[PDB]
């Protein structure tokens, strides 16, 4: 019946803790499961601070869990963290105090992977944040509180008669010969002097019992800062301000800690007395970090109350976010720690710590510039390996993450770079894994970008192992590296080989093609020019291949150097392709009564219009109110060619192996300079056009249906406005 | 007049020049056209512990080591300027007997410096900031004296000490400005966070060289808006829309459009009831923010767009396409403004002519009509009212 509530908000909260009361009893059996969908879809539904309330027993149950039911709760907790996460992008760092608690069930120690994950989950949140009761109170009678303490207990004993007096003032109470609570009096009060010290021992045993609990803790308690509504009748106590008083963080921790002591010492005590009559239970009797705030408050207030005395006497009193950074890099020590294993099963609770490291890492202050060094230390435990294995594989990922902590903004982890390019002289000699780390050293390298020479130099020389003779990868990594007058004058030589189309050494070259792209931070731009020639020899290769799409990422590099001149022959070579796609479904029409091994030459072509992307300069078709019209209409053609029919499909599935938009502006031209402006107060051509697109419906004749070249643009519109009935589609 | 005052001639005192301004205004008289501009901005320096807060002195003689080579630093400032050491106590004269090594100096007027200089670290625990012993405690032919110093050129300054210091030098222009207090106006009544830069310059070679003098000491140290919404007649819901937000300084702008039924209390956008994007970070913004763009540098005008029938609305940065795509249309939409309380905007809302660059490029190209195309009178506008 508890599946049927799946399909003010304070009563649901407690309904919340009904439920959780039941998953208490999960923590039939199947069924239970079904009761765990409950509260798991009620905590889907969603206020949520008491819901982390209840994820605070479920928290404490985290810490049972490393039983397996309760560890299905954390998972339901851990996806109301993501849930929660959201909501956060308090409790909330006790939550993160849980979070360092998973940490600990990954020291505890299949279904532990999927634990793990939860815990990921959790880690997650808690970096959010950072963007069968078994009670045992401390024994305390047995411990001995020194005798100069036991006259300030005497002055805290004495303030508490004050507070115990002054509170039942506030409520008129008096002296009187017995409890008539109806009469408003009481006994008891009277001066704290008239007291027999056993009297005054009733006041006391608590708190010399918190004191012995508290060297029982091995806290320090020591001399050092110098101590310091009409009236009633009876005695008037005037009590000094206690709750004006304001604890250190350690000192807070130290009185969420006595009241924790309070919890587990009165909640014994109670156990005990419910065994004493075969009793139930107390709604407190749960882990004192399960507890309410509020709950938690009816004895922090007392130890409150304790230090504060304590502070206002001036005592030192002591237990003797960036910090969950540093808790990383405590994990970083383990880490160290992992590493004297990889000198040789808690090494798969490091490799699912790995996945949570690279899951901490997609989370984003010299601290984790340290951890990033650790992670290169890591990096460097993980090259003895590079000359379970898929768990290598994840700390690979992890290395890509190190190169993500690279981008978040000692020298020694470049020294290991320099080893790693006298692996490369061992290409010359020809481990790919060792390759793999010069990418992720690649990728790192583009985090430099974002923002020990000698090490350079060395890559240098693995440049020049490039220049020595599957290496084309190597080549776009060293590309990658890259972000030298010789190496301009060796561009040139790179340009007298685009004037060459061999085409292998071309694109050996192509990487330092990308370096002198990274050279552009005046003669650079004309250099650029000479890059975009080496783009009409890639073009060239495109005639009738990856190496060509690296290529293409480094004719975004020339779209960083992005003049009009070279984006004419630009221009014929895009008329070379369109001509090509014209012969290529001319083809297809021979097929109707071929195409697909075409559709290859229509990606490089692809590629082409990619080329055109980074001519995208419709500020200069403005300046023409002028071949890139006529362009256009070769993209329009183009665009054809995708309403054709099975080819662009072909194409797609070359985008599954690995535009004329634009075009659209320079029809506008199609309707004229300041007549344009003149067409807007109009409210020319573009009428008639929208009659060709008509006409289109049934196509030069069409433009004959209407200065015959105005309607051919119109045509062109035409096409234009029929691709964009494709367009309606999507 | 015989009454106790000063002129407001010297009211210039600070380093603001004596113009005239209209008083807070919502729009400046631009060259180009009304600047939409505001909402303005506006405080007595204080004397700050520091002095409560006391170094070590096992520190502090460092310090007056730290002092000394000052000193000759000051040497430095003056000396080649034509000074001499031996007694002569006038600045008019060129030589002081205080134009040397602190031994040497007399031990009241080398207090000038060297107590001073603790001041300093004094300072250095007054701010908490980090301020241990990171490393253990360590030339021109001058007229005269010719004091020899280690170099101080070592170490760069961490940028940190140079903003703390600069922090310091303001907290003992306080002390002064208290000095003065005891002294209607005086050179430097003004606290250093508002005074000519030229001015700075002396305090701020002093911060830095002492904590020059403390690196060569191995010492280091490290620690409403505006609205403008569009005139409810003008409120377009029926095709295609766009607008030229030409900007001048670069700032806390949320320009975009947003429906006629708002309420101003709400900062641009927070609400339903607007589209609007920052003029700085260049996050869009509706509900709270999202990412979406570059932040504008200050002069790139701003070109906003809502297409209809397929709604959408577009923005974009001098023709550069970059947004709050899928909206309904509920009543709407009127160009809104806004500004932070320095910035200035120009909204300006058709007459083809006044538009240029940012419009021809890309609106006109996809239909887009600007409003005066239906407007022979200005647009009417509405800034809200504090």
């Amino acid at each position: 019946l508890a599946v049927l509530p799946l399909i003010p908000l304070f009563a649901g909260t407690e309904h919340r803790a009904i439920m959780v009361d039941s998953m208490l009893h999960t923590v039939r059996g199947r069924s239970l499961t079904k009761a765990q969908r409950d509260v798991i879809e009620d905590c889907l539904m969603a206020r949520p601070s008491m819901l982390q309330h209840l994820l605070r027993r479920l928290v404490f149950d985290v810490p049972i869990l490393n039983k397996m039911p309760l560890k299905l709760l954390t998972n339901h907790y851990e996806r109301c963290w993501k849930y929660y996460c959201l909501p956060t992008g308090t409790s909330e760092e006790e939550l993160h105090l849980t979070r360092k608690l998973f940490w600990g069930i990954f020291d505890s120690l299949y279904d532990q992977e999927l634990y793990r994950m939860a815990m990921p989950c959790l880690c997650a949140i808690a970096g959010a944040l950072p963007p069968n009761f078994d009670p045992r109170p401390v024994e305390t009678l047995n411990v001995i509180i020194p005798e100069k303490l036991d006259s300030f207990i005497n002055k805290f004993a004495e303030y508490t008669h004050e507070k115990w007096a002054f509170d039942k003032i506030q409520n008129n109470w008096s002296y009187g010969e017995n409890v008539d609570e109806e009469l408003k009096t009481h006994p008891m009060l009277r001066p704290y002097k008239t007291f027999s010290e056993k009297d005054k021992e009733i006041y006391r045993w608590p708190i010399k019992e918190s004191l012995k609990a508290m060297i029982a803790w091995e806290w320090t308690i020591e001399k050092a800062r110098e101590g310091e509504y009409d009236p009633r009748e009876g005695y008037n106590p005037q009590p000094p301000d206690l709750s004006g008083v304001t604890l250190s963080r350690e000192l807070q921790a130290m009185a969420e800690q006595l009241a924790e002591n309070y919890h587990n010492t009165w909640g014994r005590k109670k156990k005990q007395e419910l065994e004493a009559k075969g009793g139930g239970t107390h709604p407190l009797l749960v882990p004192y970090d399960t507890l309410t705030a509020k709950e938690k408050a009816r004895d922090r207030e007392k130890a409150q109350e304790l230090l504060k005395f304590l502070q206002m006497n001036g005592y030192a009193v002591t237990r003797g976010y960036f910090l969950s950074t540093p808790a990383k890099v405590l994990g970083s020590g383990g880490h160290a720690s992992n590493k004297e294993k990889e000198m040789i099963f808690c090494k798969l609770a490091a490799l699912v710590r790995h996945r949570v490291s690279l899951f901490g890492t997609d989370a984003p202050l010299h601290i984790l510039a340290r951890s990033l060094d650790a992670r290169t230390v890591m990096k460097s435990g993980p090259e003895i390996v590079k000359a379970f294995f898929e768990s290598a594989s994840e700390d690979i990922e992890k290395m890509v993450e190190n190169l993500r902590l690279g981008k978040v903004s000692t020298t020694v982890a470049l020294l290991p770079v320099l080893t790693t390019l006298f692996q490369h002289i061992a290409q010359h000699q020809f481990l790919d894994d060792v390759q793999v780390s010069c990418y992720r050293t690649l990728c790192s390298i583009y985090s430099l970008g974002t923002t020990v020479e000698k090490l350079r130099p060395a890559l240098g020389e693995c440049l020049a192992r490039l220049a020595a003779a599957a290496f084309l990868e190597p080549q776009l990594n060293e590309y990658n590296a890259c972000s030298t007058l010789p190496m301009l004058c060796s561009y040139l030589p790179r340009w007298w080989e685009r004037g060459p189309e061999p085409a292998l050494p071309a694109g050996a070259p192509p990487p330092c093609t990308a370096v002198t792209s990274d050279h552009l931070n005046g003669n650079i731009l004309r250099i650029i020019v000479n890059n975009l020639g080496i783009d009409e020899a890639t073009w060239m290769k495109r005639l009738a291949v990856s190496r060509a799409r690296p290529e293409l990422l480094h004719s975004h590099f020339i779209p960083t150097i992005g003049k009009r001149a070279g984006k004419v022959v630009a221009e014929e070579e895009q008329l070379r392709l369109e001509a090509k796609a014209e012969a290529e479904e001319g083809e297809l029409l021979v097929r109707d009564e071929c195409r697909d091994l075409y559709a290859l030459y229509p990606l490089l072509i692809r590629y082409v219009d990619n080329n055109r992307a980074h001519w995208l300069p419709n500020a200069n078709a403005e300046e023409l109110f002028v071949g890139e019209i006529f362009i256009y209409w070769s993209k329009s053609h183009n665009f054809k060619r995708e309403e054709q029919n099975f080819v662009v499909q072909n194409e797609i599935n070359n985008m599954s192996f690995l535009m004329a938009k634009a075009g659209d502006a320079q029809s506008g031209g199609s309707d004229q300079t300041k007549k344009k402006r003149r067409g807007d107060r109009y409210s020319t051509l573009k009428k008639m056009l929208p009659i060709g697109l008509n006409m289109c419906a049934p196509k030069t004749r069409y433009a004959l249906k209407d200065v015959r070249e105005f309607l051919q643009n119109n045509l062109h519109l035409q096409g234009k406005v029929e691709g964009s009935p494709s367009l309606r589609w999507q | 007049p015989p009454p106790g005052y000063a002129p407001c001639h010297e009211a210039v005192l600070p380093r603001e020049r004596l113009r005239l301004e209209p008083i807070k205004e919502y729009r400046r008289e631009g060259p180009r056209g009304p600047h939409l501009v505001g909402p303005s901005r506006c405080f007595v320096p204080c004397p700050v512990d520091t002095v409560q807060i006391v170094l070590p002195p096992h520190l502090e003689r460092i310090r007056e080591k730290l002092a000394e080579n000052i000193h000759e630093l000051w040497a430095l400032t003056r000396i080649e300027q034509g000074w001499t050491y031996g007694p002569v106590r006038d600045d008019n004269k060129r030589l002081h007997p205080c134009l040397v090594n602190f031994h040497s100096l007399p031990e009241p007027e080398r207090n000038y410096n060297l107590q001073m200089s603790g001041e300093t670290l004094k300072t250095l625990l007054a701010l908490g900031c980090h301020v241990g012993m990171a490393d253990e405690k360590a030339y021109m032919m001058s007229n005269g004296y010719k004091p020899a110093p280690l170099d101080l050129s070592h170490v760069r300054l961490t940028p940190a000490q140079t903003t703390l210091v600069d922090r310091l030098a303001e907290n003992g222009h306080n002390v002064w400005a208290r000095d003065r207090v005891a002294q209607r106006r005086n050179p430097r009544l003004v606290p250093y966070r508002l005074l000519d830069e030229a001015t700075k310059r002396s305090n701020r070679d002093s911060l830095c060289q002492a904590v020059r003098t403390l690196l060569g000491y191995g010492y280091n140290i490290e620690p409403r808006v505006r609205i403008f919404r569009a005139e409810k007649s003008y409120t377009v819901q029926s095709g295609r829309w766009y607008f030229e937000f030409e900007a001048v300084t670069t700032g806390e702008m949320r320009v975009g459009w947003a429906r006629p039924e708002l309420r101003p209390d709400v900062e641009l956008g927070a609400d339903e009831l607007a589209y609007v994007f920052n003029g700085h970070r260049g996050q869009r913004w509706h509900l709270g923010s999202e990412p979406f763009g570059r932040p504008w540098q200050s002069g790139d005008v701003v070109g906003c767009m809502i297409d209809l029938t397929e709604n959408t609305i577009i923005f974009t940065l001098n023709g550069e396409v970059l947004a709050f795509r899928e909206i309904e249309i509920g009543d709407g939409f009127l160009p809104v403004c806004s500004l932070g309380p320095g910035q200035v905007g120009h909204l300006n809302l058709g007459q083809d002519v006044s538009s240029l660059r940012f419009f021809a490029i890309c609106g006109l190209q996809e239909g887009f009509e600007p409003f005066a195309i239906n407007m022979q009178r200005p647009v009417t506008t509405w800034f809200s009212k504090s």
